[PDB]
């Protein structure tokens, strides 16, 4: 067996593998999810498709239980590991325990597996970022997201990839309840934060949406051009 | 280019001493043993109003009468927890009883150095961790804090501070301490000295809170409690 | 440098430097002091403390009921090597149901410590031990290094301004051998403060004492347990 | 074939008053119908604060006393301290059960204090049941130890006696009764009694000769 | 061992003041078959503590190497220690259990005799791990025979002369040889002292057999 | 030791993996290999690299292999590692086989191996596989599919793509023509033909030097051909009577 | 051993009895057979003594581990399932245990029977031991969801008591709680015999 | 006490070129001549076998050798891997019989040696092999004839050399090779390819040959091989 350390600490105290893995998350493709009042819903960006490529193969948001779904960015190849590994662990707690994976749980391992390949011999780390929604069995809607180092944060709403920094900024400008009071307001919202750094046009954007009792839903790019005529609409006349 | 286990001219592993430089650029935590109980207090760091408030947990409990604060590679130090979790549970069965305080740090402390490449397991540690912990605590010894760092090196402290402003605090502790300080006096100073080393402003949001004294288990303070803490400034 | 990076490496001039870079963590720590007479071991080592508001660290460990130690150097390694001994001396009593002597004990210590000095990957102990026991064969003091090598000595010491506290014995290492045990520890500790800055002296609160003889099994006095020795003090000359 | 078990007899006895312990047992060792040794008492010293009874087949009893006395050593180097009496029959419950598929033939009773300086009792099964109680027996004679202490100790199956709470005095000849009626019947109790009194002075051994066929 | 292939009868032993004697006769029997009269089942673990082994014979030669290693790896450190009678009898404990735990006991049942600090030792050794010490050690059929003599004398008189001893241990072979069908009449004495062990060459018990004469 | 270790399972300063990249050169040397989906069927078309007088011809194809009954491939890079791959690509198809007791569907297999190729690039400290694979198949649920694989052991769903020499030229070439949801088998059969001729180094083009498999769904039947010598004649030719009736 | 739980309006009960028996002879007469795992986790013991005490210490172990974990406490249904799992890892091997599950989680009151052999079953009512088809008779003879605290009491108390007198290995006193929404209250520890005589007027 | 490399001796260079097995393809490509052909009704191959000195045993070891009763090989490059991979084909012949009973097909001798090889070009602490194979075989009434190289890659040839002057004997063998030769023939054009590369007087001991054919595979005694060289 291969027994090299790769992940070491630096003189400045740097773990220089765990940081080049951050580096390729923010050469992924923009990923943003927001929690709402009665909904989630993530939306996943620069996904410049060559339309002779078939699309249905190159989709970025992954269904990991009944109640879980996570988007990602960064390395799509080490994405596939952890979300296969993920979808394991979700019917391994069914087998264990009776119950289904919490949201909180299901990061907590995807968290837990990428900090194990920062400290094991051997291995580099992943080169992915998550962020994960799902609802509690109590119907309270959860947000997170992980990285490459292994920490994991609950967020209202929050980018991953290039144009993240940009994305970020965006949504502290405008998480509000006159954003949140409606579902299809959240959903615009995420849109209008889409549209905001990719280059422009409906045809590059899919993105997903989970009510608190509804199985998940991926949309069709009939629904979410509906909305990007409320947003062209609404952009030259306010 | 070296191995993990190197020894420099000095006479220290390099890993280790580059571990410790890691905890340099971790959040401030501070902790306090007072006669009749012990505080432990962090800043949080939030990054954005997004991020959710009490999702960083950089206070944690490992058992009803040990608390541990944490600092520098949150992610390191999660392993270790579990781990600390993990012997004081399999001492209760073992043995029907809760651990000493310097027995649980005593635990931790044995991963120390418990790493390397060549003639180790698959799964063996391939470097130290980048955390320093503060465990506080009540035993059959009164109340105890105790601190360890990646050189496996672990002592009681009466007062003691880890993180980016280690120095800084650690010398605002020096002259505000007596062995005699009430757990009143003890909360106030952790937070005086918290905000005069941090780069952003005091909020009830903004840090944890936790005691363990000798009449009740360890506790984790509630937005509303905190409020009455940072009353008297 | 690049014959000073693996143990598995000689220099030119035939030697291992990384034994010697081990040998220089041993020098960094505090002093420690031991000692025999005909009847007992003593064993004195000065605490230490990082900062005032920390406590000092522990210096001596217990082994048996007939076995002691004094460490120096990393605390790790000093842990692993106590467990070791510990270890040793419990398989001693479980099979044969009397206590290890001392030289056999350390020859073990002498064996284990070569196998890594001697394995790539693997890296020298970096702690020395001052060990002192009472047996068959009366009292006895002995010398453990990084380097595997250990040594049968009527009194040593080890750490830092050690030389001071050498040179101290050497004059009154005739004395120990009808000294009685009030009078051996107080030539321990007037050995230990030569390795003290002239500014400072022996106080309650840095000095620890383990002795182990005819009389009783290894004990390890601390604070107020130690009082009794420091009191009855020779004053501080120069 | 083989048979990795003997039988060796003996009886161990513990009772438990407001400041004190007493584990007790005859010193025969057996084998068949013959005596291996007259000088064999089963109460052995733990601490100061504990001591333990084990009966049965004296193989497996040597090397759990061993184990026992190892595993006190490891306890203080690693805790800093002694282990307790309930801390010791907690650990003694563990070990006996890691051999529940290849059992120690042992029947073992612990005697001692509590943290309260109260007297504390364990009655141990083979494969490591366990609990506190007033008084209990073990061993080849133990069916013959427990009525009288139910009887006398519990005040059980009495009307109109007052309930005097036990005395040192009253227990000491009550430990050594039950072994005289039990050295008349059981062919494996005899030779003498050994009595081992915990308190928090320490530990004080007293010998009484018995039957001696 | 499963089943043991040729094996020695009772092992003797008792203390008199100033040491230990222990006998044992020169017999291994296949079965019921006398196959060798004339081998020693009896050894000098050093000069201070000496044994005695009933059963299996591969077996005690086998214990007699491991233990014959072990006095002369003790004798190269040249330290000043040397194995105690406890010490071996403790290692001797821990090694049958040990066997006896993996279900593949080393078939043997040990008297250990044994003069350290003034003090006699005389320690038993099962097959199972059963250990103890006893003024007087009498193993198999020796127990149910030469262990009553043996008790009877030393409650009339706890303190023997080493001569009493002796004198004593070959009236005991003599009911041994009579009564167990798996004895002959070719035996060892072995003593420990001051001066240390010393085995004695072929002996054979006096027997009477006039009583052949009364059954008329 | 660590002094021999060339650490191939490590990040770079950028946040990329260098023998992965590496790896990707090693394809663009290798022959150009094209797969195209049409309406009723999927094809696949590539480059020989072995070519001369004195190879004897022993074996149906050279880069094209059958991997299941409803499924075949085409490779670009190392040969080996290529034939290390195919016949682990033939065991997990038979493993799906013998537990389901139906044919693997066409992405499930081609996610196996790029899970393989993956796991290679970040543990055991071994050089990645230096292959490139297109694969083409009939599964019940997708129906005619086609597959790009990286030695990145990333994958893609392609209407039509290209792999190995002049990678990006033919892709452009194709990314014109192809006609999407109106393509033909016969129509692909001609675009192949295009595209290799513009792309190919020798020129002409020759029966000897391309090779090209069709899948077909025939009678409830997934049918896999490689063409013959006599049918590559006929397509080279119809595309040179037709770059002769280009001008006036 | 006698063991019963039932639930109704006011949560659930749990009574068991107290004779600990080797072979046909009475080794203890005052074994506690409830452990209280956590302030509102319950379990029950029957079959092997040891073989119980240890699994559901086990289980008992977990639970605090999940607590300190997760922050959230343990669900009922979960332990549960985590003992039958503990149960599955050693099959034909010859453990017997028999116990049952008591709790309250955001699902309400649950009440579980797990068998060493692995069967888990959520129920209304359980009994397991020497003695649980008497103390299912009177059980189910007087019975209903609508049952107030007292009469429950009554119940449990009477089921036990009546089982005892029928089997040769049940005996000692009943031990009763009460699992309400802020967890279990111990009702009583009354001696058996005692209640018997009560109950004949 | 020791335990291996785990790490890869071939990696990729920069230009997507695995320097190491071209590193071996030198090894080979500078190694004594050797020359293949397939001739309708059965095979041939000869190799250079010049000691360069008279002390030695001409008789002692072989170039060319059995695998099996239908199976020869010879090589170019490194003599001792040449061993190795000998051997290996000889056991993966006999693992071929005992399961299907039925001599094993000469393409799936070379496809099976050919992996052996690919393994030493990724595996840990090793380097690949310094030889390229020839393997000759008949089976189902075919003639046979393969090349396995360093790379773990197999090709199948009418007609081949390899090692010193592989260049100039194979476009000597493209104007010389005609399909449909007879095996006699064959031995001649195999020897003629060789004297184009050879630097000496060719003597029977000088030179190894062994044959192929539907009778299974045997290398020409001295004696035979002093009748073709006339
Ligand atoms: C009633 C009394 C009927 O037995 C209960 O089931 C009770 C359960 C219980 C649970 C926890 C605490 C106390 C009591 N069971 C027993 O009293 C039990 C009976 C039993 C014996 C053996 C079994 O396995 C085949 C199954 C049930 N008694 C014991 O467990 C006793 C204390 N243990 C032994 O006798 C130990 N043996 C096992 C092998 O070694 C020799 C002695
Ligand atoms: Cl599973
Ligand atoms: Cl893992
Ligand atoms: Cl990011
Ligand atoms: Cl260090
Ligand atoms: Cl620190
Ligand atoms: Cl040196
Ligand atoms: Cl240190
Ligand atoms: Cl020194
Ligand atoms: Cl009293
Ligand atoms: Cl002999
Ligand atoms: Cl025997
Ligand atoms: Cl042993
Ligand atoms: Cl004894
Ligand atoms: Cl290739
Ligand atoms: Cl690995
Ligand atoms: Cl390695
Ligand atoms: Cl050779
Ligand atoms: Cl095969
Ligand atoms: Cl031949
Ligand atoms: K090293
Ligand atoms: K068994
Ligand atoms: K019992
Ligand atoms: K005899
Ligand atoms: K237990």
């Amino acid at each position: 067996s291969y027994d090299r350390a790769i992940t070491v600490f630096s003189p400045d105290g740097h773990l220089f593998q765990v940081e080049y893995a951050q580096e390729a998350v923010k050469k992924g493709s923009t990923a943003v999810g927001v929690r709402g009042k009665d909904i989630v819903v993530l939306g996943v960006e620069k996904k410049s498709v060559a339309k002779l490529q078939d699309e249905r193969t190159v989709r970025k948001i992954c269904a990991l239980d009944d109640n879980v779904c996570m988007a990602f960015a960064g390395l799509t190849a080490d994405a596939r590991i952890v979300i296969n590994r993920a979808r394991v662990e979700c019917q391994s707690h069914r087998l264990t325990v009776e119950d289904p994976v919490t949201v909180e749980y299901i990061t907590r391992y995807i968290a837990s597996l990428k900090q194990r390949y920062t400290q094991s011999n051997g291995r580099r780390p992943f080169g992915i970022s998550a962020l994960i929604v799902g609802f509690d069995f109590d119907g309270t809607p959860r947000l997170y997201q992980t990285d490459p180092s292994g920490t994991y944060h609950a967020w209202k709403a929050n980018a991953i990839g290039r144009g993240a920094k940009s994305v970020r900024e965006f949504l502290e400008k405008n998480y509000t309840d006159d954003a949140i009071e409606t579902d299809d307001l959240t959903i615009k919202l995420v849109i209008k934060a889409l549209l905001e750094v990719v280059q422009s046009g409906g045809k590059n954007i899919e993105l997903a949406v989970m009510r608190r009792d509804q199985p998940l839903k991926i949309l069709n790019p009939e629904e979410i051009e509906k909305y990007v005529a409320e947003i062209e609409k609404e952009k030259e006349e306010n | 280019d070296r191995g993990v286990n190197t020894f420099s001219p000095e006479g220290r592993l390099f890993q280790v001493e580059y571990a410790i430089e890691a905890i340099k650029l971790g959040s401030t935590a501070i902790g306090i043993q007072t006669s009749e109980g012990v505080c432990l207090a962090v800043e949080k760091r939030i990054t954005s109003p997004l991020m959710e408030p009490s999702s960083i947990e950089k206070i944690v409990e490992i058992d009803a009468h040990i608390g541990c604060a944490m600092s520098g590679l949150i992610a390191d130090a999660k392993t270790l927890i579990d781990k600390a979790r993990v012997e004081t549970q399999n001492h209760w069965f073992t043995y029907n009883e809760t651990m000493t305080v310097e027995s649980v740090t005593q635990a931790v402390s044995n991963l120390a150095l418990q790493f390397g490449e060549e003639d180790a397991d698959p799964g063996a540690m391939s470097r130290p961790f980048g955390v320093a912990l503060l465990f506080g605590g009540v035993d059959e010894k009164g109340p105890q804090l105790f601190h360890m760092d990646p050189s496996g090196t672990f002592v009681q402290c009466d007062a003691r501070a880890i993180g980016s402003a280690s120095e800084g605090a650690q010398s605002s502790l020096q002259e505000v301490y007596h062995k005699s300080m009430t757990l009143k006096e003890a909360i106030k100073s952790s937070l005086i000295i918290l905000k005069q080393v941090m780069e952003e402003k005091l909020n009830a949001t903004n840090i944890e809170l936790a005691t363990v004294q000798p009449g009740q288990n360890f506790h984790m303070f509630t937005k509303e409690e905190l409020e009455e803490v940072i009353k008297d400034i | 440098n690049q014959y000073d990076n693996d143990v598995t490496v000689w220099s030119p001039q035939g030697r291992i430097h990384q034994i010697e870079y081990a040998m220089e963590a041993v020098k960094q720590g505090s002093a420690t002091v031991g000692l025999k007479s005909k009847t007992h071991a003593v064993l004195v080592a000065l605490k230490r403390a990082q900062s005032e508001l920390a406590a000092h660290q522990k210096k001596i460990l217990h082994v048996d009921n007939h076995i002691g130690i004094s460490i120096a150097g990393l605390t790790a390694d000093a842990r692993l090597l106590c467990n070791f001994m510990r270890q040793e001396c419990l398989d001693s009593r479980f099979v044969f149901d009397r206590p290890l002597p001392v030289s056999r004990l350390v020859s073990l210590i002498g064996s284990k410590t070569q196998i890594p000095t001697q394995r790539y990957g693997r890296r020298p102990y970096g702690v020395g031990l001052l060990i002192a026991g009472y047996d068959d064969m009366g009292p006895h003091i002995f010398q453990t290094c990084p380097s595997a090598n250990y040594f049968d000595c009527r009194a040593m010491s080890i750490g830092a301004r050690s030389q001071s506290a050498r040179t101290y014995l050497e004059r009154h290492m005739s004395e120990f051998m009808e000294c009685n045990l009030d009078e051996l520890v107080k030539h321990g500790l007037r050995a230990l403060r030569e390795t003290l800055p002239a500014e400072q002296d022996l106080t309650t609160k840095n000095v620890s004492i383990g002795i182990v003889g005819k009389d009783l099994e290894f004990t390890i006095y601390d604070d107020d347990d130690v009082s009794p020795f420091l009191d009855g003090l020779e004053e501080r000359p120069q | 074939r083989f048979s990795p078990y003997a039988f060796n007899g003996g009886t161990v006895l513990a009772i438990a008053g407001e400041d004190f312990s007493i584990v007790a047992s005859d010193t025969r060792l057996s084998e068949g119908f013959s005596i291996h040794t007259r000088d064999s008492p089963k109460c052995y010293k733990l601490t100061d604060k504990t001591v333990i009874g084990c009966s049965g087949f004296h193989g497996d009893c040597l090397t759990l006393t061993k184990i026992i006395e190892a595993r006190l050593k490891m306890y203080k180097h690693s805790n800093n301290k002694a282990m307790t009496t309930g801390a010791i029959a907690a650990m003694l419950s563990t070990i006996l059960y890691s051999r529940r598929f290849f059992p120690y033939y042992v029947y073992n009773i612990i005697g001692g204090l509590d943290e309260e300086g109260k007297g504390a009792v364990y009655s141990f099964d083979p494969v490591g049941s366990y609990q506190r109680d007033s008084f209990k027996a073990g061993g080849s004679a133990s069916a013959m130890l427990q009525p009288l202490l139910d009887n006398q100790v519990g005040f059980k199956n009495m009307q109109n006696v007052e309930h005097v709470p036990l005395t040192l005095d009253r227990a000491m000849r009550l430990v050594k009764d039950v072994f005289i009626s039990a050295a008349e019947r059981d062919v494996y109790t005899g030779d003498a009694l050994r009595i081992c009194i915990v308190t928090k002075e320490g530990i004080r051994e007293e010998t009484v000769p018995l039957r001696k066929d | 061992t499963q089943n043991p292939m040729v094996t020695g009868t009772s092992v003797l032993g008792v203390k008199f003041d100033g040491g230990v004697v222990i006998a044992a006769d020169m017999l291994g029997s296949y079965g019921s078959l006398a196959r060798f009269r004339n081998i020693s089942r009896i050894m000098r673990v050093n000069d201070s503590t000496m044994l005695g082994a009933s059963g299996d014979y591969a077996d005690f030669q086998y214990l007699k190497q491991v233990l014959g290693q072990m006095v002369i790896d003790e004798e190269l450190l040249g330290d000043g220690h040397s194995y105690s009678p406890r010490a071996i009898h403790s290692w001797l404990t821990r090694a049958m259990y040990s066997r006896r735990s993996k279900m593949n006991p080393l078939w043997n049942t040990m008297v250990i005799g044994g003069y350290a600090d003034g003090e006699s030792f005389l320690g038993y050794v099962d097959m199972l791990g059963v250990a103890y010490e006893a003024p007087s050690l009498a193993t198999g059929y020796g127990a149910y025979l030469a262990q009553p003599l043996l008790r009877e004398v030393l409650e009339k008189q706890p303190v023997l002369s080493q001569t009493e001893a002796r004198e004593l241990v070959e009236r005991c072979m003599r009911v041994l040889y009579y009564r167990d069908a798996r004895s002959y009449n070719r035996f060892q004495i072995a003593t420990v002292t001051e001066k240390g062990v010393e085995i004695e060459g072929p002996l054979s018990a006096q027997t009477n057999w006039d009583i052949a004469h009364m059954i008329s | 030791s660590r002094r021999y270790d060339s650490r191939t399972t490590i990040f770079s300063p950028e946040g990329r993996l260098y023998q992965v990249e590496y790896a990707m050169e090693a394809i663009g040397h290798a022959g150009t290999c094209l797969g195209i989906l049409a309406n009723d069927g999927v094809l696949l078309a590539a480059e020989r690299r072995n070519i001369h007088k004195l190879l004897d011809e022993v074996f149906f194809s050279e880069k094209i292999y059958k991997l299941n009954e409803d499924m075949a491939c085409s490779v670009a890079g190392i040969t080996s590692d290529a034939n290390v791959l195919t016949n682990e690509l033939r065991l997990i198809a038979q493993r799906y086989l013998l537990q389901y007791q139906e044919p693997i569907p066409c992405e499930q297999l081609v996610t196996a191996l790029c899970d393989i190729k993956q796991a290679y690039t970040q543990f055991g400290g071994k050089r990645p596989f230096g292959v490139s694979l297109l694969y083409i198949g009939w599964d019940k649920h997708y129906g005619f599919q086609l597959y790009q694989s990286d030695p990145s052991g990333n994958y893609g769903g392609w209407k039509a793509t290209c792999i190995g020499n002049n990678s990006a030229a033919a892709v452009s070439m194709l990314k014109q023509d192809y006609k999407e949801g109106e393509m033909t088998l016969k129509s692909a059969l001609a675009l192949a033909v295009k595209v290799l001729n513009k792309t190919m180094d020798v020129s002409k083009l020759s029966a000897e030097k391309v090779e090209i498999a069709t899948l077909t769904r025939e009678s409830g039947k997934t049918v896999i051909r490689v063409l013959k010598q006599k049918e590559v004649e006929q397509l080279i030719k119809k595309h040179e009577e037709e770059e002769a009736k280009a001008e006036r | 051993t006698t063991t019963l739980a039932f639930k109704f309006q006011h949560g659930v009960i749990v009574a068991v009895d107290s004779r600990a028996t080797a072979g046909s002879y009475i080794s203890s007469l005052r074994m506690n057979k409830v452990i209280e795992i956590n302030p509102y986790l319950l379990g029950t013991m029957s079959g092997c003594a040891a073989d119980c005490q240890y699994w559901e210490r086990l289980l008992a172990k977990e639970c605090r581990l999940y607590y300190l974990r997760n922050g959230e406490r343990i669900s009922v249904s979960a332990a549960s399932k985590l003992l039958s799992n503990m149960m599955l890892q050693y099959r034909g091997m010859g453990l017997s245990m028999g116990s049952m599950i008591c709790g309250w989680d955001k699902k309400g009151p649950g009440l579980y029977y797990v068998d060493d052999n692995g069967t888990r079953l959520s129920g209304q009512m359980f009994s397991t031991g020497s003695g649980n088809t008497y103390a299912y008779g009177v059980m189910d003879s007087g019975y209903r969801q609508d049952l107030s605290p007292e009469e429950a009491y009554d119940l449990g108390r009477r089921a036990i008591a009546y089982a005892t007198h029928r089997d040769n290995y049940s005996g000692g006193v009943v031990n009763m709680y009460h699992m309400k929404e802020d967890g279990w209250v111990k009702v009583e520890s009354s001696d058996v015999s005692d209640l018997l005589y009560k109950y004949g007027e | 006490a020791k335990r291996g490399y785990s790490f890869s001796l071939t990696t990729f260079s920069p230009s997507g070129k695995l320097v190491q097995i071209e590193y071996a393809l030198a090894a080979v490509a500078g190694g004594a001549p050797s020359v293949g052909i397939k001739a309708a009704n059965g095979v041939v191959l000869a190799t250079e076998k010049k000691q360069k000195s008279i002390l030695y045993d001409e008789r002692s070891v072989h170039k060319v050798e059995p695998i099996t009763k239908h199976i020869g090989l010879v090589y170019s490059g490194m003599g001792p891997d040449y061993r190795v991979l000998v051997h290996r084909a000889r056991k993966l012949a006999q693992q071929y019989y005992l399961v299907y009973q039925e001599p094993i097909p000469t393409a799936q001798l070379v496809q099976r040696v050919a992996s052996v090889m690919q393994e030493y070009t990724q595996s840990g602490g090793v380097r690949p092999f310094g030889v390229s194979l020839l393997i000759c075989g008949w089976n189902e009434g075919r003639p046979y004839l393969f090349q396995s190289d360093p790379s773990g890659a197999y090709f199948a040839w009418k007609a081949t050399a390899m090692g010193k002057n592989y260049v100039n004997g194979k476009t000597f063998l493209e104007k010389r090779y005609n399909e449909d030769l007879e095996l006699e023939d064959a031995i001649h054009t195999a020897i003629l390819t060789l004297k184009e590369s050879f630097e000496g007087q060719m003597t029977e001991d000088n030179i190894e040959v062994g044959i192929c054919n539907e009778a299974g595979f045997r290398r020409l005694t001295p004696t035979e091989v002093r009748d073709y060289l006339a």
